[PDB]
């Protein structure tokens, strides 16, 4: 007889790429990626994940503790992974700020960026001695303190110019102390109060507008006050005001030091942002549901099976299977062949 | 492959190899008989595997959002942040669909080198007795029904079942 | 290549083989005749010409411009946008190269092995009463001059040509 | 006879590399690269090429254009594609702008950035509630309108305090609202005129230098004023003025507004760009002529054969062929053999 | 007798990874990595490699240098190379500035960006011409010239208004000029002067705090003096005084001019920076001892051997061995076989 | 590997080969000669030495600082441009791991094609008077000492030697 070395013959639904023979059909492949479907967002598995600037500030945004609001400072959990949860943070408390004339906005955004973040115990400019006469600390209804009394934004200083300082003055200067722990960033929450023609007088003896300069790590940014005619309040606290404030920050690397040029209507920076370390960041949505390998902005929590995926390419952080452009197939048998005659 | 077509190896397959992917056919009065070769086939599906595993080790770094770039006010910058996104998933997705091709390429391109070694597991235990043709087949002096393909499939034919010499 | 260095083929080659790039060459009172294995030819043309269509299938994203990044304004950005402009293209071309490198070490490689499938098909046609030498080449106790060297690569030598034994 | 099995021996000019026996002469190679031409630039072959933002308007800069130079003023199409072809931007008419004193020259290369570019229909402040006394709308011999009356930027209005108003004024605050449509950005053009210490006091009842600042999405621009002593006129219409405005952008994104904090001399923002999408940008030069795959900044005009390509790596967009450090070639041949 | 083609077995303790085989002991391999050992940071080998911008300035730093100090003037060698060695630059003499109020601190730093660096040798403006009054030249005993004169940085001039001209001014604009040559970028060094209420009145008939203003290339930067209250001197000669400077820095692209808006007390450009080409730039230490192929900010100093290398990635020059994940090795042997 | 595993070559390994890392064995009444044969190892370490070499010529762009963007002025910009750098050290090693990967799969798989090329270099030095097994060993009429194999090795055993007979 005649015995000879022979190959199967078998149903090749299957096609893979090869450099020498191009495109052949197979009897079997296994599947390198899959299409990921879109879930909700959860917490990154072996890492604690960061969503709410201050969880337990109940009734609280993350802008509102990032500028300090009364009733919204709590314990500030450290993460290295944390969700963007706001393109455009807002505020729902205190006193009405014009957001949209300064970066404010952001500030929540940007402390989410840090690891460890922490507000400060003492205050960074003492109003007692700030430049351009003497001053006392005003308050307000719209931002109710721990005690439930009168008060503040408590990374700033509403300061008044007393009897005896009604008047109007040049563009002072004080420098803002770096006061922060070793390695940690420092971030400055300042602004000023503005307001209608009479309460200017009132507040501060000088009806013009005031103007406003900060300067650290070389940027230099001037604003020049608004009086009467303001925008509807918005994002507060709900409580009818004449005036407006407008807020900002500046940030102070280790070892900087700030300026902040002011004249009538300064907030002056009380307590500061000390942050240190990296968290990494992803756009996502609140609240997080359960555990999940791997963070995808497009489809949330997901687990990793196949070693690729397919689909909408995203930021994703964790356990994540790695885009390609195509459904990569490994072959698992043998090119086709037809049967022999 | 390339090899079998010039060297005139069955360009055919056989339906009735159904335990494995590869093995060894049989042409007397008996008809056509076929087996599939367990150890060929196994090893085949080990190499696989070791590919499969080879390839599912790769690890690239996240991409995740920076931490200074702030939404509109650094929005140039983050455009550039976004390119440099898109361009890592493009470069490092060719560079495995690379990888893949390559490892496929392997796999398609060894099938021959399979016949070849089941030649040689063929050619010990038919014996001195048999008749190295070259296209992958054998002539042998006795007859080889089904049940002695087996045999030979299994590596526990003997050529002294029909008396005739072997291999020591 | 290696193997032929060590199996003791013949490292020269043959400027009467013209019309392809592989084939044989006949030893005897004739002299020397030489003819070329067109199917060999051919399968190796083959093979490089799918490698060519895998090379060229592979896309990597334009480069343009960032659209929010001005001139003079944005100047630092624009550096980093052209270092990473620059080292895509460094990383593509070094990944490219490295597709081609592989490429060529697979076409150079595979000599010797169409050689070795070119020993299958030349076996068969010769018949039993020729003697495999293993150095590539066969003796056969038959002449066979460059009408009869035609005939084996045109795949029509019969041995009963020269009323030699043929594989039944 | 000895019959045996031989490869080829033929002149093997070419050299390829290989992984495990180097550099080794071929009998032939598939090029696998070109090293390009430079050539006129072209249209992308299967999308729709921009160059001047304005095609149907004549006599006109993409500055001009932008600014809304009277004349200058038509239909902007879209495309996917677009060719920068001034890093510097210029105009060629109207008022005397201190162009190097802002931003203001890179303009319409940040609408080219864009797929789709409109001017809006309605203007985006009302200068007859503008803040800072009642105004007139002041207009310039150096601003010809279509029928050759006097006319100025239809992006900014000239505002001029009247004659029961002529004094100066504490820096006063307007807010530029979003009035584009879904999507959109909103790109603000805005300014300020200024003038000899005569004309100053004339036009404005104030002849000491004006203060202007602008605020949006974080970024905030001040500038002072200059009473006098201007640099020469350029790029202008070529008519003789003591004066010279200062012109800026300002980026507004959806739903986002701005403000102007201004005293005297200021040009209010009126007609606004609203701009949606992306466009592929790459350096290039003018006119387009004929088609072809790729658009490549140093070669131009394109058409892809080879899929690698040797030279000069810059920015391209098209079908474009990837660029590589050498010529690269395939082995279509065997290894050089000495004949026997 | 039987004959066969076998392989050896040795001790296989080395392992590399492969496709269809996993993981597999050895008998030989070839290293392809090191994990490289910390050194003195060294010349690039076969390129000038730059330290100090001024090697022949002694007892002057970089930021020394690049506010022109008197004393610390001299030859900038141009360098392909050049090794960043403070994250922020000090001065160490000449008049007290408050140096973090600007961006000041990076400009030896962004100067040791470029190939060439030269100052220029004629003043961008001229001081008796410049406006706000007529002038005088102040000079200060913190800054001793090589004669030990009283002097100032020969990048700026301290201007003083006449003894008939202690008065306040409304600001005023002087165009910085482009004075460079073909290609070249300008960096122009300016800034102002302060003091206490009773200084500022002797010097400048005013005592109210001053605005400056500066615009190039779209960028504008605004400030307000201080008066009196300072921080405490450092960096300085050691010469008390009751007044501060600040400074700050002006890049102008070539053939751009740039504008400054200033009071009393400016402290208006003289000599300029010129500066082109492109330096490779990477943080590292001083003093540079000997020579080494390759540079890198982790381990300084460093010489090729393996392809490869492991441990710390970071920004490095030269030839260098590139970064892995893991420690490669290259089979260099057979795989492990046990003994017949 | 596979082949030699399916072939039925021996999978174990000779400690007395130290000389080489391929060569041959003799089984008769002596015992066990074992020879290294120099050529086959040779060939062997060239192909690895080349492949060294190939990997040692790939070059990519160093990464410095960028030349505008300062400390504290341009953080954001230079925390971009940290990613960049991270990315291609990435986006390289993974590539180099790939390219040494394929480069030692190469080198172990072709252990059996020098075992292959072996066969081929005693084949034609035994004679036609010796009987190929096919599992890589050769059964010969003569008597084959240490002294006999190492003439093997050497690529000077001549049949003849024996009184046998050779390809003329
Ligand atoms: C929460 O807010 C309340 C105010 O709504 C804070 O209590 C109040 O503090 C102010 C200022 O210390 C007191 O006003 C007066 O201050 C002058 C300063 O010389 C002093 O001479 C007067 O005798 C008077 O104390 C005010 O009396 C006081 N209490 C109330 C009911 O207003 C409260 O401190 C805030 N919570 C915390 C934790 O600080
Ligand atoms: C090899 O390729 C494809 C496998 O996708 C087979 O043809 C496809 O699938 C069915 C065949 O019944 C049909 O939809 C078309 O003929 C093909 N579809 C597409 C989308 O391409 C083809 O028949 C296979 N060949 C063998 C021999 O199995
Ligand atoms: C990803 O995997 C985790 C764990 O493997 C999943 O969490 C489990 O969910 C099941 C069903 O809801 C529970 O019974 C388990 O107790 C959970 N385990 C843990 C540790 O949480 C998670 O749901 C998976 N998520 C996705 C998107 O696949
Ligand atoms: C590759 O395919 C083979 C068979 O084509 C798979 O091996 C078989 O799997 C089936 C069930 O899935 C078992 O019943 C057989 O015993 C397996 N072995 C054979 C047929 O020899 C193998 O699992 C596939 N590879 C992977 C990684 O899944
Ligand atoms: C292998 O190719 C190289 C390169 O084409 C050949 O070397 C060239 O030889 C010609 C004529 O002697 C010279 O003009 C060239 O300058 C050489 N080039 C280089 C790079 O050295 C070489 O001759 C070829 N070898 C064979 C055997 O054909
Ligand atoms: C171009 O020229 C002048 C602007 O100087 C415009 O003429 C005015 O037209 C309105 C039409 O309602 C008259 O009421 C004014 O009295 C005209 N003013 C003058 C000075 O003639 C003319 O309409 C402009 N055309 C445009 C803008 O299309
Ligand atoms: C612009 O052109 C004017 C005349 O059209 C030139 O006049 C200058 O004006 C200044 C003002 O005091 C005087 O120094 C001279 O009258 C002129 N200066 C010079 C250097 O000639 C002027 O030269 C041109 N350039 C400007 C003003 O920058
Ligand atoms: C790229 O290819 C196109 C398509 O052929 C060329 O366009 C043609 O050019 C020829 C003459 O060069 C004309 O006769 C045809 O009418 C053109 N056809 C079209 C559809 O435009 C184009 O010139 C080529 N350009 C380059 C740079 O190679
Ligand atoms: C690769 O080279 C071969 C020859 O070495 C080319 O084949 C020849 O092509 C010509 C015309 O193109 C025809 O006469 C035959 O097809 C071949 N002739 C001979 C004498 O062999 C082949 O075209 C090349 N491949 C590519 C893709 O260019
Ligand atoms: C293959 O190599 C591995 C790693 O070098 C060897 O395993 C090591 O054996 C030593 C004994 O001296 C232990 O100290 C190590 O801890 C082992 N490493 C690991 C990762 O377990 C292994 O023995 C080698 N195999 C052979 C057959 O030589
Ligand atoms: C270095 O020293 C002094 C600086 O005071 C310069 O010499 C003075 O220059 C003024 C200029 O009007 C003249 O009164 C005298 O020539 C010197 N005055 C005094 C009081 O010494 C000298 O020019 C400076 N520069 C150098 C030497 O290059
Ligand atoms: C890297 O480059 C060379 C290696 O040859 C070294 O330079 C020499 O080192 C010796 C010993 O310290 C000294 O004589 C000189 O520094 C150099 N030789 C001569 C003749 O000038 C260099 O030190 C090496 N550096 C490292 C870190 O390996
Ligand atoms: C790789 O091969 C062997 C590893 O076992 C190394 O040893 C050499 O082997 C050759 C035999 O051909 C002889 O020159 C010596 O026995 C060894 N050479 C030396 C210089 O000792 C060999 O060196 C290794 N080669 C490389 C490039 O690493
Ligand atoms: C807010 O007040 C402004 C000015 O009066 C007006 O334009 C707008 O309609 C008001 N919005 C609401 C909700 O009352
Ligand atoms: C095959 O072999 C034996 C005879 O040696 C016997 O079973 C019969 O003839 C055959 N059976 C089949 C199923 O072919
Ligand atoms: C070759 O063999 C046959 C013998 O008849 C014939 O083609 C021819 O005569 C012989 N010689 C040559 C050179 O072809
Ligand atoms: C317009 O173009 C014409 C020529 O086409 C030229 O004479 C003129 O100077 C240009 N500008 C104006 C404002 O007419
Ligand atoms: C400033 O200098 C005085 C002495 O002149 C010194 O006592 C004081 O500590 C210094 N200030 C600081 C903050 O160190
Ligand atoms: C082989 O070696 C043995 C050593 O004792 C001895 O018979 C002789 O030297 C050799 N035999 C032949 C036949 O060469």
């Amino acid at each position: 007889d005649r015995i000879c070395t022979g190959i199967t013959s078998s149903n090749s639904p299957h096609v893979v790429k090869t450099a020498t023979q191009g495109e052949v059909n197979v009897t079997g492949v296994i599947p390198l990626t899959t299409t990921p479907t879109r879930s909700h967002f959860a917490n990154l598995k072996g890492t604690q994940t960061r969503g709410k600037l201050c969880p337990n500030c109940f009734n609280c945004t993350d802008l509102d503790v990032a500028l300090g609001r009364p009733k919204c400072m709590g314990n500030i959990p450290s993460a290295k992974v944390s969700i963007l949860h706001e393109v455009k943070p807002v505020t729902s408390g205190c006193y009405p700020i014009m957001h949209d004339r300064t970066k404010i906005r952001q500030l929540p955004n940007l402390l989410r960026g840090y690891e460890n973040i922490r507000l400060s115990t003492s205050n960074v400019i003492n109003t007692e001695t700030a430049p351009g006469g003497p001053y006392k600390v005003g308050t307000s209804g719209s931002c109710p303190n721990v005690t439930n009394g009168n008060g503040f934004f408590n990374t700033m200083a509403w300061v008044i110019p007393k009897d005896n300082n009604k008047i109007a003055i040049n563009p002072v200067t004080v420098e803002v102390p770096y006061i922060c722990s070793e390695g940690e960033d420092q971030i400055t929450v300042w602004g000023f109060h503005s307001d209608d023609k009479t309460q200017m007088e009132r507040l501060y003896g000088d009806s013009n507008p005031q103007k406003f300069t900060s300067s650290a790590n070389g940027v230099t940014t001037h604003y020049v006050s608004q009086i009467g005619g303001f925008p509807n309040q918005t994002e507060d606290e709900g409580l009818k005001q004449s005036g407006r404030i407008v807020v900002d920050y500046m940030v102070q690397k280790p070892g900087k030091t700030g300026t902040i040029v002011y004249q009538r209507g300064i907030l002056l920076p009380q307590k500061v942002w000390c942050a240190s370390g990296r968290s990494k960041v992803i756009k996502g949505s609140l609240p997080l549901i359960g555990e999940a390998d791997c963070l995808h902005e497009k489809y949330g929590g997901l687990n990793k099976s196949k070693p690729y995926y397919t689909g909408e390419h995203a930021k994703a952080i964790g356990n994540c299977p790695i885009w390609v452009k195509t459904p990569l197939k490994l072959a698992n048998g043998t090119k086709y062949r037809p049967p022999a005659k | 492959g390339f090899f079998g077509a010039i060297a005139g190896f069955l360009e055919g397959g056989w339906e009735g190899m159904i335990a494995g992917w590869h093995g060894y056919t049989s042409h007397g009065a008996h008809g056509v008989a076929v087996a599939a070769d367990l150890k060929s086939t196994q090893e085949a599906i080990n190499k696989i595997t070791k590919n499969l595993n080879s390839l599912s080790e790769l690890e690239v770094k996240n991409l995740q959002r920076l931490s200074g770039a702030m939404n509109e006010l650094h929005d140039e910058i983050l455009e550039l942040d976004e390119k440099v996104d898109d361009l890592r998933a493009d470069t490092i997705s060719s560079q495995i669909e690379l990888a893949v091709l390559l490892s496929n390429e392997g796999i398609i391109n060894s099938e021959d080198e399979h016949l070849l070694a089941l030649e040689r597991k063929l050619k010990k235990m038919l014996g001195p007795s048999a008749v190295e043709i070259g296209n992958g087949c054998f002539e042998t002096k006795h007859k080889c029904n089904q049940t002695c393909l087996d045999r030979i499939a299994a590596g526990t034919f003997n050529a002294g079942d029909f008396s005739l010499p072997t291999f020591d």
